[PDB]
DNA sequence: CGCTGCGTTTTTTTTTTCATGTGCCGGTCTCACACGTGCCTGGAGACTAGTAAGCGCTTCTAGTGGCGGTTAAAACGCGGTAGACAGCG
DNA sequence: GTATGAAAAAAAAAATCGCATCCCGGTGCCGAGGCCGCTCAATTGGTCGTAGACAGCTCTAGCACCGCTTAAACGCACGTACGCGCTGTCTACCGCGTTTTAACCGCCACTAGAAGCGCTTACTAGTCTCCAGGCACGTGTGAGACCGGCACATGAAAAAAAAAACGCAGCGGTAC
């Protein structure tokens, strides 16, 4: 019902973010900057994880398909079935 | 009247979040964005609450490696604001992009 | 090992991920081996580059 | 007499060595390397001309694929000449030092 | 002997041209003959692992294909 | 008219308060670690058997010197110019 | 006396000049392209056995709401310190021409070690039966977060005090 929800990914999150990151100080072009590659990044792992997801002929995606997909994607997470 | 100096509470809120490890995306928001992201590929999937919390990790802690990179091509600028120049080109010498 | 360590410091009795974190990321052999590993709720040592820091 | 202006010979230097692929290592110098950075490893080992070759070609790939890099991290910084600084930044963020 | 110097200034400028590097510091001869020594060290070890695992005093070229392989810098034309 | 210094008015810099977020102590409540119990499956035992692999011997390749010769390539150095780094708005 | 006008210099666009890179053939040599007959690895065909397709059944866990509570997001406002461009100094990095060196050739002769071929043994996969390790249930007690009260080092402000442009006034000098 909201088509567009990389906006929900607020400003103040990925300020957080960037804090974390050890940044001091914040072009407001990031935001938009920081959205875009989010989208592409979850694109490309979810793509992968709904590969797997479809390869098992299952409805319902698994915590392990997202980890097949990390570790395809060179990006191995530890603490979901690893 | 009482302010603190631009970039003094900045650098107060990185010791704050560098000390913790609690993720900094609103749960909901995040949710909604996988399964929007999810329709682009299956129509009426569903997800193991674990598989949406298995994202939202691995993707805050791309992001937060980003920015770092990122921040290291800022400050190779001279500068301190970081901008998304400085994320084009940490991408690039990653292999994300050409 | 040393994350068991990382448990005094913080005077924690049980290990969390953090100490996991702390642990691995620390030591510069572990570290190289898990290179391409994010530690789920294990966040980041503490850093800020210096050109950051306020002069005084 | 008559002389090109400093940069003029580089860049034609930059054209001719990008539209060929001789390998620019003095092939015995790399190879007498090779054997030296071996006996750290085991001594009286021996080399197949081609696995010299293998290494040589790697070698130069890599280093040729890092100026790139370099150079990019060189520019960012608004300059034109490459500087230590800026292998460095690269490596980083490929993930080669820490 | 110390072979790294045969790395000759005009060779590893050479590189950088190929590189598209216009121009070139005079302390990044010594960087990259480090750079180089690093990359070559890492390689010829798995590659000299793989020889001695084989029981072979011969380094072939598939002991340094596979290096590469492992190294992340997979390498075209020379087998595997 | 022009200067010159010297009391004035402001600016810069110092010293002391001061309002702030820190991380620091010690009492309550929660659900997560740890135990435990009982059931079940997957490891152990042991013996069978068939084949992989290791060692020696057969050959012959393809790797390691080594020998000069010529040339293209490094070395080195001098000379100047444009690009790196600081400083101003 | 005054508006005026042509020299200096600056900046710029064009034509020697020469310099290095592409196209035309002609020369030759070497490596790709292709056949030869030999070897094993692909196929043919049949049987034995299991993996997985299938339809149910079970219950899980994923969805989706209700409806307070609050924290976080959002949205303004005022100002500061950072980004950014422009300049001009100096030095370091390019360009070109001596001098030095060592690589790349096309030979040499010699040996290891690679790589293959056999024969023998000890090492695995493969049956089955039998325990116990290990996991899915249900219980409980304690670590740890959470809350709120602390001094507490702090950077931001407030309160004095050691300098740099500003008046304004005294006074000397100098032509007239
Ligand atoms: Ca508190
Ligand atoms: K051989
Ligand atoms: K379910």
């Amino acid at each position: 019902v909201l088509r567009d929800n990389i906006q929900g990914i607020t400003k103040p999150a990925i300020r957080r973010l960037a804090r974390r990151g050890g940044v001091k100080r914040i072009s407001g072009l990031i935001y938009e900057e920081t959205r875009g590659v989010l989208k592409v990044f979850l694109e490309n792992v979810i793509r992968d994880a709904v590969t797997y997801t479809e390869h098992a002929k299952r409805k319902t995606v698994t915590a392990m398909d997202v980890v097949y997909a990390l570790k395809r994607q060179g990006r191995t997470l530890y603490g979901f079935g690893g | 009247p009482h302010r603190y100096r631009p970039g003094t509470v900045a650098l107060r809120e990185i010791r704050r979040y560098q000390k913790s490890t609690e993720l900094l995306i609103r749960k909901l928001p995040f949710q909604r964005l996988v399964r929007e992201i999810a329709q682009d590929f299956k129509t009426d999937l569903r997800f193991q609450s674990s598989a949406v919390m298995a994202l939202q990790e691995a993707c805050e802690a791309y992001l937060v490696g980003l920015f770092e990179d990122t921040n290291l091509c800022a400050i190779h600028a001279k500068r301190v604001t970081i901008m998304p120049k400085d994320i084009q080109l940490a991408r690039r010498i990653r292999g994300e992009r050409a | 090992e040393l994350a068991g360590n990382a448990a005094r410091d913080n005077k924690k009795t049980r290990i969390i991920p953090r100490h996991l974190q702390l642990a691995i990321r620390n030591d510069e052999e572990l570290n190289k081996l898990l290179g391409r590993v994010t530690i789920a709720q294990g966040g980041v040592l503490p850093n800020i580059q210096a050109v950051l820091l306020p002069k005084k």
